[PDB]
């Protein structure tokens, strides 16, 4: 009743690399990265970066 | 027509809507690989010196 | 047409202090088809700027020379 | 339609045409 | 359909404390056959109730008190 983890905005996959990735700035930034939606706009925006 | 900044900051975002970009800006935003693309073509068609 | 709004500035200053020898160069100004509030705001101009005018005569004559030449002898 | 227009706008709306 | 456990929370203080202020406020409690320790929480949770509302006021009084200039003249 709680939580639905299909219906969901941070599923199972970013808890792995939460749990298993070294806590370093690099890390830091591979969780800002996978927070980029798969939107066409994001694929325009990341084709322009 | 007045000498008072104050009230010509204030009334330049009194509840301002539209935010209008520069091409300037929008130009310099964008790196080369896709400025010459032709998706940017009315960026590019004044840019001519 | 307008300025920043007014600080705080709590109290009355001369009310308190009324022994100070800036009263007298104070109490001269007084309201004239004005208001209680607006003639409070210029009260308070005006003891502000006798206030710096005071504190400026008080830098002055103590910085002519901090030392003296004749407090030699004692 | 806004943002199909937007889409459309970005991107194009022998020579060898290729899939992906 | 339920909730945490009671803590410990032993003594009965406004007994132990007989000189503390409002215990005036704490005695209006009506007992319409409540159970003897069901009425004692709801007597904890009124005095906890009274002693925050009580500090709440003397934290609004000593904020309230910024020392003064009227005070300054002792």
């Amino acid at each position: 009743q709680l939580f639905a983890e299909y219906r969901e905005w941070h599923r199972s996959p970013m808890g792995k690399y939460a749990a298993e990735c070294l806590p370093s700035l690099v890390s830091i930034s591979g969780m800002t990265a996978m927070h980029i939606k798969m939107s066409p706009m994001a694929y325009i925006a990341q084709a322009k970066l | 027509n007045h000498m008072n900044v104050l009230v010509i900051v204030d009334e330049f975002y009194d509840n301002k809507y539209a935010a209008p970009v520069t091409d300037i800006a929008l130009k310099c935003g964008l790196p080369t690989e896709d400025f010459l693309h032709p998706s940017n073509y009315d960026l590019l068609r004044l840019e001519l010196h | 047409a307008r300025r920043l709004p007014k600080p705080t500035l709590q109290g009355r200053l001369e009310a308190d202090f009324p022994d100070s020898p800036l009263l007298p160069k104070f109490q001269e100004l007084n309201q004239n088809n004005l208001p209680n509030d607006v003639f409070r705001e210029a009260q308070r101009s005006y003891l502000v700027f006798l206030t710096s005018q005071f504190c400026y005569e008080e830098y002055v004559q103590r910085t002519f020379g901090v030392p003296r030449r004749q407090r030699a002898i004692d | 339609q806004q943002v199909n227009d937007y889409i459309k706008a970005k991107v194009g709306a022998q020579q060898a045409t290729c899939e992906i």
